[PDB]
């Protein structure tokens, strides 16, 4: 689990 | 299939309803509380019948706090136990009644045996069996008013010589009790339930449905995996 | 007294029986299983045309 | 370095969990029958656990390639095979526990309640709850194209009127749903069981009995633990992140992935506490 | 007083016995090959018993069988399509033995309630109903077996046997003389004669007609759980608790052979032979079977796959075995 959300990288 | 015939699904239908109504009666009666309920006539042992309900095997069904017990009187056999002992392996829990009144009195036969001691013998021929390693045992002192009654005119030495305490009610009860306690050999896995009798309407019955729970509380922790 | 004398009875009874020698016996047993050796489906197992129990 | 290490960790939960969940399955489908409720239910979690340690490949290579290559269809998958098998495994370990409360404190409704065919209906009653947040992954899940950083990311999509509130919302749901709930729950039917253990005649009847049920507590301390380590600094950076504060770092970066693998190991080791612990379990192996 | 000719009498006994056996068993059968390994496998695996298996029968017809289990089921078996003909429950959970009549048309069934219980199975109404119940015994029901429709023998605990009239319900004949527990049955193939092996270490052969014991064969030193005739009708073999069987010949009057094993120090619960009378199966204690070759005395198979005490075991008439255990299983060799 979050792994997939809207991050900034 | 097709391979079957028409009166060959017919019998294969029947089956699967047996086999349904099989399992149906295996889940009622998984459901229910067995007790062995052993001991000797003369120690009254159909009065304890008597207060929890209200030709080989007696059989009594009673409900007490949404719990169904079978209790299994075999005191009419008059054969080997140890033929048939063997049938009550999976029981719940076992039923020990002994008359505490009885210390002093001689049995029936023209040998002088003391009742009692052959009470502590049965007990102990019981307890230590192969197929009762895991059985819990639930001790029913009987007729505490008479015992009480009569130990203030015959002393409890008279059994046997070991006993060394006053001639009051309670010290030799103790000491009765401790005495039957320890002719468990296996104290790891069996635990003794004994309890004087009561007389009194919902107290042997709560007591036996108290060992019962303790003892359903284990299947269910063996079942689980947690023991 | 009574179960004394019975089983003097009894014993009298069993004595006056006829026997035979232990030979004659075993060669009728040995008789028997040789003369239906090949009616056993056990002794000798039978090919899964013939044995109804198939797989 | 670090990322060495970090896709080592993630490459060593994959193999533990995967292996453990693919031993625990084999051995129900066919050494012991599932005729049990506790045998359905270690069951449904070693599925739940295997369908989410298969998602931690794509999540690593995410993370080194910093970008997705793979097609919509299998991202979409991908996400609502995670969201799904997350809820069920968290929900297979909070019913166990609620199952193993009711045994132990309810010895009597235990009787009409630890049926197999109950056990069937409670796990498809927690596959059909979990189909909720699945179908939700599949109809909103997706990948979508960054043009000025030229980046290809995998994600839920929301209308991007209100996506920031949309994605708090969602991100609260998930906490409260697979964290609070479970973890209160799990903590109640535990120490209620043990506190009721704590009367029982025949525990305390012996020095081997009482260290039976000094091992029993052992065990439930440490999957509670196991469970509380695994999934609650996971949850908080999420939450930290959402709502407290945006910051974008290395650090912080490796140290969300490890999060992650944190999450990851809670499956990665639930066959472990859960099957190769349980005694049951042990004989049928031996 | 007469307990001095009880004793002559039976040192008579004993010196005729000792003056007949001329030869051994085992010396006259060196001339015949060994069976060899006996190989089968569990063809067919019988489930639906929730409780311990404590007797099973086999049919006439070779086909169906009967399994009384200790949940208070009596399951009638077609043996070829692993179906259930009928579940017949039981008013007494505990039985220990079950009997198939030789027409197909009744069971008994008896136990711990000291009753043997008749049922008929083609009743017009459809359903097996309780037909007769025979309550003249004062001990538990070990045995009991069918000499044609009206007619039942009994082996109880209370030391006695009692051949019955199923129409009437009563006994019309009793049979004394154990000082022990009667534990076995087996009717002989014409069905003129019968052998009792009770747990004083004592096998009595009795007639069905007269009424009365005829032989008694000694030699065991533990109780006797199991008994069966020889096909041929002329000897028969007894299982005990000293991890024994003993083959006796009733014309002879004496043992011919015995079949134990060092390592075996279980007892037997069941024994049978085959069709031809050359195989000796027997269930023990260690949860397995062993087939013993009847006229050399050797292990010559091995049944293991029960996973508790094997309790129960029968031959089909025609020779094509099922095998009952404390695992609630029956499986079909
Ligand atoms: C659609 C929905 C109603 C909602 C949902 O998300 C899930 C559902 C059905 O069914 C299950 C899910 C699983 O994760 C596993 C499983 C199959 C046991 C039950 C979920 C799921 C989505 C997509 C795949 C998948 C797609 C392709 C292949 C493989 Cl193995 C799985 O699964
Ligand atoms: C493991 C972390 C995350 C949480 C800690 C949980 C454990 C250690 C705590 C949480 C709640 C606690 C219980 C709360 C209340 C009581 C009642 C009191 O009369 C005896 C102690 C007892 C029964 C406590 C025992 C310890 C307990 C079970
Ligand atoms: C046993 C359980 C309760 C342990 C819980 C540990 C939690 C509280 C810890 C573990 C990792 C931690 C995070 C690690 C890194 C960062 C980045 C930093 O810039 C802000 C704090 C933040 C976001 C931390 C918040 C607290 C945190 C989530």
């Amino acid at each position: 689990y979050g792994g997939f959300l809207r991050r900034i990288r | 299939g097709c391979t079957l015939s028409a009166e060959d699904k017919a019998a294969v239908e029947r089956s699967k309803m047996i086999d349904r109504n099989l399992r149906e009666d295996g889940e009622k009666a998984a459901r229910e509380v067995k007790l062995l309920l052993l001991g000797a006539g003369e120690s009254g042992k159909s009065t304890i019948v008597k207060q929890m309900k209200i030709t080989g095997i007696v059989e009594t069904h009673f409900t007490f706090k949404d719990l169904h017990f079978k209790m299994f009187d075999v005191g009419a056999q008059r054969s080997e136990r140890k033929k048939w002992i063997h049938c009550f392996e999976g029981v719940t829990a076992i039923i020990f009644c002994v008359a505490l009144s009885d210390y002093d009195l001689v049995l029936a036969e023209d040998e002088e045996m003391n009742r009692m001691h052959e009470s502590m013998k049965l007990f102990d021929s019981i307890c230590n069996n192969k197929w009762f390693t895991d059985t819990s045992i639930i001790l029913f002192l009987n007729k505490k008013d008479l015992f009480e009654e009569k130990i203030k005119k015959s002393p409890l030495t008279i059994c046997y010589p070991e006993y060394a305490g006053s001639n009051t009610y309670e010290e030799a009860a103790a000491y009765i009790q401790c005495q039957f306690e320890d002719l468990n050999k296996r104290k790891d896995t069996k635990e003794i339930y004994t309890h004087f009798t009561c007389s009194t309407d919902t107290k042997n019955v709560q007591f036996v449905f108290d060992a019962v729970t303790d003892v359903i509380i284990k299947n269910n922790l063996k079942d689980c995996g947690l023991f | 007294i009574a179960q004394a004398r019975k089983l003097v009875e009894q014993l009298k009874m069993e004595a006056n029986i006829d026997r035979i020698k232990v030979s004659k016996a075993a060669a009728d047993l040995m008789a028997y299983c040789e003369a239906h050796a090949k009616e056993d489906p056990l002794l000798t197992p039978v090919p899964a045309s013939e044995n109804p129990f198939r797989e | 370095a670090i990322p060495v290490i970090i896709t080592a960790v993630y490459s060593v939960v994959f193999v533990v969990g995967l292996v453990g969940n693919s031993l625990v399955m084999f051995v129900i489908i066919r050494y012991t029958k599932m005729k049990t409720a506790t045998n359905i239910y270690i069951f449904n979690l070693a599925l739940a656990d295997a369908l989410v340690t298969t998602t931690m490949p794509f999540q690593s290579t995410v993370y080194l390639m910093n970008s997705w290559p793979f097609g919509d269809v299998l991202c979409k998958i991908v996400i609502s095979i995670d969201y799904y098998n997350m809820f069920t495994s968290i929900f297979t370990l909070t019913m166990m526990s609620v199952d193993r409360y009711i045994a132990v404190c309810h010895p009597v409704k235990a009787l009409d309640f630890r049926t197999p065919l109950k056990a069937k209906i409670i796990n498809i009653c927690i596959w059909l709850l979990s189909s909720s947040v699945g179908i939700s992954a599949i109809v909103l899940g997706g990948t979508k194209v960054r043009e000025d950083v030229d980046v290809i990311e995998c994600s839920l999509q929301f209308p991007d009127d209100d996506y920031s509130w949309w994605d708090l919302f969602m991100k609260i749901c998930v906490f409260i749903f697979a964290f609070v709930i479970p973890v209160l729950i799990i903590i109640v039917c535990y120490t209620l069981m043990i506190l009721r253990l704590k009367s029982v005649r025949l525990l305390s009847g012996s020095r081997e009995k009482d260290r039976n049920l000094r091992r029993i507590t052992r065990l439930v301390l440490v999957v509670v633990a196991v469970f509380v380590v695994c999934w609650t600094p996971i949850h908080i950076f999420i939450l930290v992140e959402a709502l407290g504060s945006t910051s974008h770092s290395t650090a912080a970066l490796s140290s969300y992935y490890f999060c992650i693998a944190l999450g990851y190991t809670n499956s990665s080791l639930n066959p472990i506490l859960y099957a190769f612990l349980d005694e049951n379990f042990k004989r049928c192996f031996r | 007083q007469l307990r001095q000719e009880a004793e002559q009498l039976k040192n008579q006994i004993r010196d005729a016995r000792k003056a007949c056996a001329d030869a051994t068993l085992s010396q006259i059968t060196n001339n015949i090959d060994p069976v060899g390994r006996i190989q089968m496998r569990t063809r067919r695996t019988l489930r639906g018993h929730l409780a311990k298996i404590y007797a099973m029968h086999w049919g006439t017809d070779s086909r169906l069988l009967v399994s009384a289990s200790q949940d208070g089921k009596l399951i009638i078996w077609d043996s070829y399509t692993t179906n259930k003909v009928h579940a017949i429950p039981l008013r007494s959970s505990w039985v220990m033995t079950c009997a198939y009549a030789p027409s197909g048309n009744y069971v008994a069934c008896g136990g711990l309630d000291n009753i043997c219980s008749i049922y008929n199975l083609k009743t017009r109404e459809g359903n097996v109903r309780v037909s007769r119940e025979l309550a003249g015994h004062t001990g538990y029901l070990s045995c009991c077996r069918f000499l044609d429709d009206n007619q039942i023998v009994t082996s109880s605990g209370d030391t006695t046997c009692a051949l019955w009239d199923i129409e009437t319900g009563q006994q019309t004949t009793t049979f004394t003389g154990h000082t022990g527990d009667v534990m076995s049955l087996s009717l002989a193939p014409d069905t003129r004669l019968f052998v009792s092996g009770a747990c004083d270490a004592s096998a009595k052969l009795w007639d069905v007609r007269e009424g009365m014991c005829r032989q008694t064969f000694t030699g065991h030193e533990s109780d006797i759980n199991a008994i069966c005739f020889f096909p041929n009708g002329n000897a028969f073999a007894t299982g005990s608790d000293d991890a024994t069987c003993r083959l006796f010949d009733l014309r002879a009057d004496q043992e011919l052979m015995t079949y134990s094993h060092d390592n075996i120090i279980c007892g037997i619960t069941s024994v049978s032979f085959s069709k031809s009378g050359r195989l000796l199966l027997a269930g023990y204690d260690d949860f397995n079977c062993n087939v013993w070759d009847a006229l050399k005395a050797d292990r010559a198979g091995v049944l293991a796959g029960h996973d508790n005490r094997v309790s129960c075991l029968g031959v089909t008439d025609d020779g094509m075995v099922a095998t009952g255990s404390w695992d609630s299983f029956l499986k079909i060799w």
